[PDB]
């Protein structure tokens, strides 16, 4: 089965990067107004020490996978004035030069479908990129691809057409040049058409980017609850229960009440050292595919999309990131006759990529890549032995293109 | 969090460091793109972290840059193995030189396990 | 050494040395004391362990990634890019290091480049020619063919490119009198 008709499809891959920060105090949460309550605790200072290191490291893990993602090369590209690349329109991942935002249409679009607690003790940690620095790296990689390919991210800048770009991609997987080049208005239109699909399908919630705000806010709300909780006594609030009794009795209910905040606070912090292993693992995940599939072309089969892939085209999201790939898959196909080998004048011609095959009234030789019909020559085959050593052979006349040359 | 050489920065507020309208590369970091320094005597200033030098070569459909030479370079990765080994006791942690404190630690003597 | 100031703490008794508290009260009434100073212990036993388990993972993610570029960037030639260094990876040198391992990768990064008019495809006897590997090049007087890995400036002959079709359906190609070397050998 050769195959004779192909579809450019478009990938949309969603993988995280990173989450939110919370630091937690060890001595606010626990007490707020009393003197007592900062007496007791003197005595497990250890297990803050333990805590407040824990909380700044992963702060510092965070951030060190977002410069391990989105930061790869050290050069800002900007957009080249030229918008010519023979049909394929790429106003849609470039940034709109009206609107102050460094964001396109595709990033604004993937931004709004993903739709009091500092009194007690928990703040949030500011982030050190912003919305402005995040959108820059990507539009750099959007820009250098369509005028480098692969140059960008280990070396210096070539430019390059796109009409010749796209036809190193083809060669990478056994598809020849002049296929491109004799169907490049096709392609054009299929390409352009792809976008408008998943246009329409991503602007009618991403899963992926939403359970990870989810489970964050689920953990901040689990200790609201653990404030008012007794954990065996009679009050949560440490005031009320000094306003009624002494010091020298009421010392048994303080224990039990920094005993039991002590509990949830190692569970929140180690809840959130192991949700830390999964996004750091979703983060490597997501730099191998930024310095892979978007930096060059991986020969990695099902890894960078659904079929051959050709190029990426990466964007922003909120705490996440979102990869577009270009993927190869055939369409229609036909079935003829294969031929092993072919026997002339006693030897076996065997070919060097292709394989002959038959339409029922002639025997043509082409690739098992795309169909190309060509004729029986010298230069594209290879004599090996005679034809009483393999086992299934075809006989045939060989056009011996030299031959007349001499004439 | 606590809102306000007075900086008024979004980050925070920062008392001790003069503003510059030029922009370098990020030396200390604060957050919500934040970069301190200590350059020109000398003190700490304060400005917006830069991105890189921007330049880009023109689109143009019949030109190509040829590498005429080439330069072999050699990278350096230091990537972690393995880390030390400990091993720590149940019971003499827990209880040096005693003989109740044998006692009723046989009752949590599943934690041990 | 944060094991080291769990021994003094008393995790809200009078005394962290368990030999004190008996030797001035009565086993009946110093239970109470005993049991609080296990427990205090435990909460640390228990934290110790599990943060020597969550870094495991740490080292173990670590561990995988190393021998992973030890079988393929050290054995043989690896094909990923940006996996062995930065750039065109050869061949690399590991190395012994204290609780790690040192890698020595050797790069390809190219240096000087030289711009020249391209040429997407050369119309003869309306048949257009294209390359198998190369690229068209012309420096403004002749019109040479190279590849796009290093300046090899060749001469235009048949075996090299290949006809497909005529020239009215390429959207860009130039024109230029293919050499023929097999023309010559005739005569």
């Amino acid at each position: 089965a050769i195959p004779t008709n192909f579809t450019i499809s478009v990938t949309t891959e969603i993988l995280p990067v990173s989450m939110t920060k919370t630091s937690v105090d060890c001595t606010m949460y626990i007490c707020g107004d009393s003197t007592e309550c900062s007496n007791l605790l003197l005595q497990y200072g250890s297990f803050c020490t333990q805590l407040n290191r824990a909380l700044t490291g992963i702060a510092v893990e965070q951030d060190k996978n977002t410069q391990e993602v989105f930061a790869q090369v050290k050069q800002i590209y900007k957009t080249p004035p030229i918008k010519d690349f023979g049909g394929f329109n790429f106003s849609q991942i470039l940034p709109d030069p009206s609107k102050p935002s460094k964001r396109s249409f595709i990033e604004d679009l993937l931004f709004n479908k993903v739709t009091a607690q500092k009194f007690n003790g928990l703040t949030v940690l500011p982030p050190l990129l912003t919305d402005e620095m995040i959108a820059q790296y990507t539009s750099a990689l959007l820009a250098g691809t369509i005028t480098s390919g692969w140059t960008f991210g280990a070396g210096a800048a070539l430019q390059i057409p796109f009409a010749m770009q796209m036809a190193y991609r083809f060669n990478g997987i056994g598809v020849t040049q002049n296929v491109l080049y004799e169907n490049q208005k096709l392609i054009a239109n299929q390409f352009n058409s792809a976008i408008g699909k998943i246009q329409d399908s991503l602007s009618s919630a991403l899963g992926k980017l939403q359970d990870v705000v989810n489970q964050n806010a689920q953990a901040l709300n689990t200790l609201v609850k653990q404030l008012s909780s007794n954990f065996g006594a009679i009050s949560s609030v440490l005031n009320d229960i000094l306003s009624r009794l002494d010091p020298p009795e009421a010392e048994v209910q303080i224990d039990r009440l920094i005993t039991g905040r002590l509990q949830s606070l190692q569970t929140y912090v180690t809840q959130q050292l192991i949700r830390a292993a999964e996004i750091r693992a979703s983060a490597n995940l997501a730099a191998t595919k930024m310095s892979e599939c978007v930096l060059g072309q991986s020969k990695r089969v099902d890894f960078c999309g659904k079929g051959y892939h050709l190029m990426s085209f990466p964007q922003s999201a909120p705490h996440g990131v979102v990869f577009l790939h270009v993927t190869y898959v055939p369409a229609q196909e036909k079935n003829f006759t294969t031929a092993p080998a072919i026997c002339h004048d006693g030897k076996a011609h065997f070919p060097r990529e292709g394989v002959f095959v038959s339409n029922g009234t002639h025997w043509f030789v082409t690739q098992r890549n795309f169909y190309e019909p060509q004729i029986i020559t010298t230069d594209n085959t290879f004599v090996s032995g005679n034809c009483d050593v393999v086992i299934g052979i075809v006989n045939n006349t060989v056009y011996d293109p030299l031959q007349p040359e001499l004439d | 969090d606590v809102n306000c050489n007075v900086f008024q920065t979004r980050a925070g507020c920062l008392i001790g460091a003069e503003h510059v309208n030029n922009s370098y590369e990020c030396d200390i970091p604060i957050g919500a793109g934040i970069c301190a320094s200590y350059q020109t005597s000398q003190s700490i200033i304060a400005y917006t972290m830069s991105l890189g030098a921007e330049n880009s070569v023109a689109y143009s459909n019949n030109s190509i840059a040829i590498p005429t030479n080439f330069t072999i370079s050699v990278t350096t990765e230091i990537l972690p193995v393995s880390m030390t080994k400990t091993s720590v006791d149940c019971t003499m942690y827990i209880c040096g030189d005693s003989t109740e404190c044998s006692n009723l630690l046989l009752q949590y003597g599943s934690f041990c396990t």
